[PDB]
């Protein structure tokens, strides 16, 4: 993450994020709507982040220091590019969002009021195609990649010392290799709670309330989508294996 | 410092997410309660002997069969949540949430967990529970079930006042170290 946003979401919540007198303004629905938000935006810079860790730290960290075999740096990060470019596509749209909504004079205040038509946009169309695409296709590489991490850390001694190395720093104390991948696969099912807490403080505009329904809805086809596109990977699994499924 | 992993399974209302959340903090949230929980790496002493505990939730994964067992690989144990407000949740304990843990997790030690102590003598909860023919659930209903489902153990907390949260988690750590 880069320094602005880090700043701008470090406080624990909205209420503690703007000034005082700002959130004085305010009703109390207002501000329990305005947490919720916050929370769904901060933890998706903090997935973007988790996403960078995979592709910048270690996934070319491998390829610019270790000599593994052709393909393996892809079966140990299967699709992190296209989920990269997915999530900071969403994560630039949810910024900018805020950024609209400051008060002249302030990078802290803001109310965000019509969040509804962005999630039907990033769950609609398009978009909702390649992330049903790219999820189907992680999730069913996930036990595979932690199945080949396993093997190498523990047979290789140039692998075991360049994890070692770059996940020493405190700041990388939850983003180990498995870390990630199971941070990445657990990412989309937190949409449906944010989303409908969102929804529950979000009545006053009865134009907002019917958008984050159809978002959440939307949300939900998304989720059983990918679920019932899953179907584990396996090296040196034989084809009779597979079609007595 | 080794490291150990911990997973907690239960239904929707037991109050896993807050239980974890109070647990990483040290804290039960003063101004806002977060709606999700990402992971947390604890540092932990039981007995003399240092671990680091990763922490997940499954919460938002109960209703999809195929993207829920992903979080289970390379468990070391496993917390199973059942709130005493609602019997519901101790209910769907044994042909649900056990066969699946066991399945996914053998020879994983699982830990039942009465989560909402502090609602078993709350005059609400009495009431509501009422209106269904229920009551809160009972400490022996509690130890029945662990007994029958093959738990490692049986033990209550509240994630509001923060009675019994340190204990779960220093005995997650010390059955995640045994043979
Ligand atoms: O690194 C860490 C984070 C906080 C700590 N929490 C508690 O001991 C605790 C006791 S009751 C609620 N939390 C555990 N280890």
């Amino acid at each position: 993450s880069m320094e602005m946003d880090e700043k701008d979401f470090a406080a624990d919540s909205w209420s503690l994020a703007v000034d005082s007198s700002f959130l004085q303004q305010h009703k109390k629905e207002v501000m329990k709507q305005q947490d919720v938000i916050y929370e769904l935006i901060q933890t998706e810079l903090h997935h973007v982040r988790t996403l960078k860790i995979m592709t910048r730290l270690f996934r070319t960290g491998m390829l610019e220091e270790l000599h593994l075999e052709p393909g393996v740096v892809q079966g140990l990060f299967p699709c992190v590019d296209e989920l990269s470019d997915i999530h900071t596509r969403f994560l630039s749209q949810l910024l900018e969002r805020r950024r609209q909504a400051l008060c002249p004079g302030s990078t802290r205040n803001f109310v965000i009021h019509r969040l509804g038509d962005l999630l039907i946009s990033q769950f609609s169309g398009p978009s909702a195609e390649q992330m049903c695409k790219t999820y189907s296709e992680f999730c069913s590489r996930h036990s595979k990649a932690l199945k080949l991490y396993k093997e190498l850390y523990a047979r290789d001694k140039r692998f075991q010392q360049f994890i070692r190395k770059v996940t020493r720093p405190a700041v990388l104390k939850r983003h180990g290799v498995q870390e990630c991948i199971l941070l990445v696969t657990q990412r989309i099912t937190k949409y449906p709670l944010l989303i409908s807490r969102i929804l529950q403080h979000s009545h006053g505009i009865e134009e907002e309330r019917q958008d984050l329904t159809t978002a959440l809805g939307l949300v939900k086809e998304l989720l059983s989508n990918v679920d019932e596109g899953i179907y584990q990977l396996e090296k040196g699994a034989r084809l009779q294996e597979i079609y007595n499924r | 410092a080794i490291r150990k992993k911990l997973v907690i399974v239960g239904d929707g209302a037991c109050g896993k997410t807050c239980l974890l959340i109070v647990f990483s903090k040290d804290q039960f949230p003063e101004v806002y309660v977060p709606t999700v929980f990402e992971n947390y790496v604890a540092d932990i002493e039981v007995d003399g002997k240092q671990v680091e505990l990763a922490l997940w939730d499954t919460a938002g994964q109960e209703d999809y069969d195929r993207l829920r067992p992903l979080s289970y690989p390379d468990t070391d144990v496993i917390l199973m949540c059942f709130s005493i407000d609602s019997p519901d949740s101790l209910e769907n304990i044994p042909e649900k949430w056990t066969p699946e843990v066991k399945h996914f997790c053998p020879n994983v030690p699982i830990i039942l967990v009465g989560n909402k102590k502090d609602l078993r003598n709350d005059e609400h909860t009495r009431r509501e529970l009422a209106k269904m023919k229920q009551e809160p659930v009972k400490p022996e209903e509690g130890r029945d079930m662990a007994n029958r489902i093959g738990a490692f153990g049986y033990m209550e907390c509240s994630a509001k006042t923060k009675d019994g949260v340190r204990e779960v988690f220093e005995m997650a750590t010390r059955a995640a170290l045994q043979a």
